[PDB]
C-alpha cells in the first residue's frame, strides 16, 4: 500500500476539514506529505558524463 | 554505564534503562583533500555528491 | 508551427551512438517540391515503431491514473457489476491510449 | 535500460594510471552476432576481482563493531559459553558481509 496516496488523499480532503472545526486548535498530521521524488543513478549519470 | 551499574543491581529500582539511542557503528569517510584536489576535484563538488 | 506535412522514406539508421547523449542518429528523404522545407530548419520527425496487429486502444477519457501511477479501466462484471482491473499502460494515438 | 546480456573475454590491462581520473583502462572483447551491441553505447562490465576458496559469509546482523572499529563476533564456545571472536570484515553481498 502507498501510504504517500493515503497520505495525499487525508492532506487533501480531510486534515483541512477537521482543522476547520469549531473547538480544535491544532491538527498534528503525523506523517509526511507527497512530493516528486528523483530517484537519480549515478551509474547513468557517470556513462552519460 | 557507571551509573547504570549501581543502579540495576540495587533492588531499590524496579528497572532503569537509557531512554535513547544506543551508538552506532559510523563510516568516517578519508577524503584526501591534496589527492582530490591535484586531481581537479573541488570539495563542493564531493560535498554536493555525497 | 505550420500545418505543412511531408511524406519521407526511412534511407539509413546509424550503427554508432552519439558519446554525449547516448542517442543513435537516422537519415531520411523528403521530396521537397514547393521549396517549403528549408536547410536547417528544426524538424520533428515521426517515425514508426513497429506495427501490432492485437492492439487495444480505449480513449483517454476512460482510463484512470490512480495517485501511484498505476492505471486501471472500469470493466462490467458478471451480474452487471463494476470492477476495478490495473492495466499496464502503453502508447498514445489521438485521443486513445493503448494497453 | 535493456535485459541485453552479453558475455566476453579481458584482452588488456593497461599499467598507466589516468592523472585526471585516477583510474586504469582495460578492454574487452566482445562477440556481437546479432549486430545489438553498438558502437560508443554505454553498458555495465561485471568484472570479476578474484576468487575466493574458502569464502566465509555470515548474517550480517551477526557483526559487532567496537570504539575503535574493530569488528567481532559472539560465537558458541565449548559449554555453551559465548565467545568474542575478533573479526576483520571483507565486502558486502547481499544481507551477508563477507568475512
Amino acid at each position: 500500500a502507498n501510504t504517500t496516496a493515503l497520505a495525499d488523499y487525508a492532506v487533501r480532503n480531510v486534515n483541512n476539514e477537521i482543522r476547520r472545526l469549531p473547538g480544535v486548535g491544532k491538527l498534528q498530521f503525523f506523517d509526511s506529505e507527497a512530493a516528486m521524488r528523483v530517484w537519480i543513478d549515478p551509474q547513468k549519470l557517470v556513462g552519460y558524463g | 554505564d557507571e551509573v547504570l551499574g549501581k543502579v540495576n543491581g540495587n533492588p531499590k529500582f524496579l528497572y532503569a534503562m537509557m531512554e535513547g539511542l544506543a551508538e552506532a557503528p559510523q563510516l568516517r569517510l578519508v577524503i584526501d583533500r591534496e589527492q582530490a584536489r591535484t586531481l581537479g576535484v573541488s570539495f563542493e563538488a564531493i560535498s554536493s555528491a555525497l | 508551427g505550420t500545418d505543412i506535412e511531408r511524406k519521407g522514406t526511412l534511407l539509413f539508421t546509424d550503427i554508432s551512438v552519439d558519446r554525449s547523449t547516448g542517442q543513435i542518429a537516422l537519415r531520411g528523404q523528403f521530396d521537397n517540391p514547393e521549396g517549403v522545407l528549408l536547410p536547417g530548419m528544426y524538424v520533428r520527425v515521426r517515425t514508426p515503431q513497429g506495427l501490432n496487429q492485437n492492439a487495444i486502444l480505449v480513449p483517454q477519457r476512460a482510463v484512470q491514473r490512480s495517485a501511484d501511477g498505476q492505471a486501471s479501466v472500469m470493466l462490467l462484471g458478471e451480474g452487471d457489476t463494476v470492477e476495478v482491473r490495473q492495466v499496464t499502460t502503453g502508447a498514445m494515438q489521438g485521443s486513445r491510449w493503448q494497453i
